[PDB]
């Protein structure tokens, strides 16, 4: 019963990723609800972007690794890519993603065991 | 983008937004799947009705079978929906509710919100306690989120007025010397259309708010 | 205990993420 349940959740969840985004092929893990930050430079303070979703580290048909966050606030998803380990930062309680185009993200995700988890994995896939 | 989307690629996106991924903590009970349901629900209303006006407008218990009798998790309740839901609200109308009646400075006026929808009426900022925090920080959450002030600087733990409407605990904290001047603004999606100051003359010795109204004035008169 | 707003709901404030020195 819980491997079935965990089979009909993983084949929503790709299909709705692939209603967003066809590109994207499988998914590698999930995170339950992450909070996502965007780091100010030039204000030097933190910006609480009201984009709050379930995790979604995925894989898309060109073999890039990225994460999506399905926004409970506005349709206004969050799809990213990790194109090298060394962008994204175990920082206290939160993850550090610095963006290709110097653009600072900061993710909180409310399990902190899907945090480490979610971080080993980015820092063993490349 | 649901610009066009049917209603069932909509269900499937609901069941992958609110329901399928929840953290365990509450995704044990029925009634705990129920309050993601109705943040699913004022997603469908006011975002995924918007891009797709072709998509029905859904009352909560409406939306809520439909949701039950799609996602595969919830097929267990799909029959005893009426009853789960009737579960559902009977929980929700029990919830421990808290707020603050904030008077001005000469004490004769205080601060009222309305509803969104024209039919609702007045009553004082308040709302239902989230896990965990106090009654004190549920108070100030809940007036900063449906007045966008914050009283954490100025509420008073030991001066509230405690009530218990049916089965729903309602406690207001008094918070008196708020300025006439101090702006005014909901920090919510819907809930509050209005914000306006009442003189408590001008109050019904329509609102909710009667029932506070015999110890407030008995406590403004020792003051 | 009766609740209506989970715990991931409050995030932690923007204040609260660090600010390492290469930030
Ligand atoms: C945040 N929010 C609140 N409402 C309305 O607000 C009412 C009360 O919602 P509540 O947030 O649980 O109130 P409380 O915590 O202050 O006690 C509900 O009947 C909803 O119709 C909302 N209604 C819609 N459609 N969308 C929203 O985002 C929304
Ligand atoms: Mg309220
Ligand atoms: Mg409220
Ligand atoms: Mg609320």
């Amino acid at each position: 019963a819980m491997e079935d349940e965990n089979i009909l959740r993983n084949a929503v969840n790709l299909q709705v990723l692939k209603f967003h985004y066809p590109e994207i092929e499988s998914i590698i893990d999930i995170a339950s609800h992450v909070a996502v930050y965007q780091f100010d430079v030039g204000s030097q303070k933190w910006l609480k972007t009201s984009i709050e979703g379930t995790f979604f580290l995925v894989k898309d048909q060109r073999a890039r690794v990225g994460y999506v966050i399905l926004n409970r606030n506005s349709p206004e998803n969050l799809y990213l890519f990790i194109n090298h380990p060394s962008n994204v930062h175990l920082v206290d309680r939160y993850l550090i993603h610095r963006t290709e185009n110097q653009h600072v993200v900061g993710l909180w995700m409310f399990d902190p065991n899907d945090m480490s988890r979610i971080f080993n994995i980015v820092k063993e896939s490349l | 983008s649901f610009t066009n989307a049917t209603f069932s690629q909509v269900l499937d996106d609901l069941s992958a937004r609110f329901i399928l991924n929840l953290p365990a903590e509450e995704q044990s009970s029925v009634e705990r799947l129920c309050f993601q349901i109705e943040q699913a629900h004022w997603f469908y209303e006011d975002f995924i009705r918007a891009q797709n006006d072709q998509l029905p407008s859904l009352g909560l218990r409406v939306f809520s079978a439909k949701l039950f009798a799609h996602c595969p998790l919830l097929w267990k309740w799909s029959k005893v929906h009426e009853e789960a839901f009737d579960d559902f609200l009977r929980y929700k109308t029990r919830i421990p509710v808290r707020g603050a009646i904030m008077l001005d400075m000469s004490m004769q006026q205080c601060v009222l919100v309305k509803g969104w929808k024209a039919s609702s009426g007045w009553g004082f900022p308040k709302g239902k306690i989230d896990k965990d925090e106090s009654d004190v920080d549920c108070a100030i959450r809940e007036v900063y989120e449906e007045t966008g002030f914050d009283c954490s600087s100025r509420i008073n733990p030991n001066e509230f007025i405690d009530m218990t409407i049916r089965g729903q605990n309602v406690r207001l904290y008094i918070i008196p010397g708020i300025s006439l001047d101090t702006r005014f603004e909901s920090r919510t999606r819907k809930e509050i259309s209005k914000i306006e100051w009442h003189n408590l003359m001008d109050l019904p010795t329509f609102y909710m708010v009667i029932p506070f109204l015999a110890p407030l004035k008995k406590w403004i008169k020792k003051r | 205990i009766l609740y209506a707003g989970p715990t991931f709901t409050h995030s932690p404030a923007a204040s609260n993420l660090p600010i390492p020195t290469f930030l």
